[PDB]
């Protein structure tokens, strides 16, 4: 059983500190880059930070630089996020996600841990709709340093669930993703196509890519898909 | 520069132990991966590597000094990926075994230097974006 489980979430005062942990099970943790991705209640996914297998390469989103510190202890199969100088805008569910070495897709995600303290570079249309059996298309717009230079990944987030890898390397499906889902990339744009819409496809969809200028992962704002 | 120094240690250590025939943290894990992947590329491309060796005709120190030329010209097609990089290092190990048979053990160190030079000089930006030797280990994890 390959899993991740986040811990340490809770209520904190602005200016306060909190340390998150993520426990990895069923895999060789020391051979993977790991990431933190957060989600403010009712808002899109926001990438936070990433750390390579031997901690040699660390990256932070602009919104957390100087305040958050990522670390890992491979002997304890553990990923950490030390958050200092917490702000109201840091309120979110924090997800731990394993990165695939060959593709950079986030294939395993934890359930998340809620942190309560009391703009996206890729763009997507906020909504999409269709009737069962119809074909729907969701676009993801980027630029030269991200989609124009790097592959695109798509994540599906069903209501009340953690995101799941849907598409990687622009158009590849992981095992367990039906062939009704497909992806394409052209220039600085990408698109997710869902053929023969099904009731269970009602979800939020996010595209993501590495950005060479920002030295950060950039997630799209998300598209809420309704099946009428 | 930490990247050149680290890359040199890994590649030289790998080429030396491949010549000798006896196995000797980020660098450590990169070496374990390179032994697994590199020995695999050498077995799978043994005939192609033999042909490249005869064509290059490495018999002394002066041939090792001119070996960098081919490496820069193969990378001139604008293609960069870990597969190409590990093929270059595995070919370097193959040449280091041949150098050991013709009593040219002293040529392994400049050969390692030459491979590292071409790699770190022409592909520094790509290597850095790919998380260097951490990315090398992650890319080939099985």
């Amino acid at each position: 059983q390959v899993t991740l489980k986040e811990s340490g979430g809770g209520l904190v005062k602005p200016g306060g500190s909190l340390r998150l942990s993520c426990a990895a099970s069923g895999f060789t943790f020391s051979s993977y880059s790991m990431n933190w991705v957060r989600q403010a209640p009712g808002k899109g996914l926001e990438w936070v930070s990433s750390i390579s297998s031997s901690s040699s390469y660390i990256y932070y989103a602009d919104s957390v630089k100087g305040r958050f510190t990522i670390s890992r202890d491979n002997a304890k199969n553990s990923l950490y996020l030390q958050m200092n100088s917490l702000r109201a805008e840091d309120t979110a569910v924090y997800y731990c996600a394993r990165q695939v070495g060959a593709t950079w897709a986030f294939d395993i995600w934890g359930q998340g841990t809620l942190v309560t303290v009391s703009q996206s570079v890729l763009t997507q249309p906020p909504s999409a709709s269709g009737t069962p059996g119809q074909r729907v298309t969701i676009s993801c717009s980027g630029s030269s340093s991200n989609i124009g230079s790097n592959t695109v990944n798509w994540y599906q987030q069903l209501p009340g669930t953690a995101p799941k890898l849907l598409i990687y390397s622009n158009n590849q499906r992981p095992s367990g993703v039906p062939d009704r889902f497909s992806g394409s990339k052209s220039g600085t744009s990408a698109s997710l196509a869902i053929s023969g819409l099904q009731s269970e496809d009602e979800a939020d969809y996010y595209c993501a890519a590495w950005d060479d200028s920002l030295n950060a992962w950039v997630f799209g704002g998300g598209t809420k898909l309704t099946v009428l | 520069d930490d990247l050149y120094r680290q890359s040199l240690e890994i590649i030289s250590r790998y080429l030396r132990e491949q010549a000798t025939g006896s196995k000797d943290a980020a660098g450590r894990r990169a070496l374990e991966t390179l032994r697994r992947v590199g020995d695999g590329v050498q077995r799978n491309h043994e005939t192609a590597f033999q042909g490249m060796l005869r064509k290059l005709d490495i018999k002394n120190e002066d041939d090792v000094k001119s070996l960098s030329r081919v490496m820069i010209h193969v990378f001139s097609d604008g293609v960069t990926n870990w597969g190409r990089i590990v093929t270059l290092i595995s070919f370097g190990a193959f040449v280091a075994k041949h150098l050991k048979t013709i009593n040219q053990e002293s040529c392994i160190e400049p050969l390692a230097e030459s491979i590292t030079d071409v790699l770190v000089r022409t592909k520094r930006d790509w290597l850095v974006k790919q998380r260097g030797w951490d990315g090398f280990v992650e890319f080939f994890h099985v």
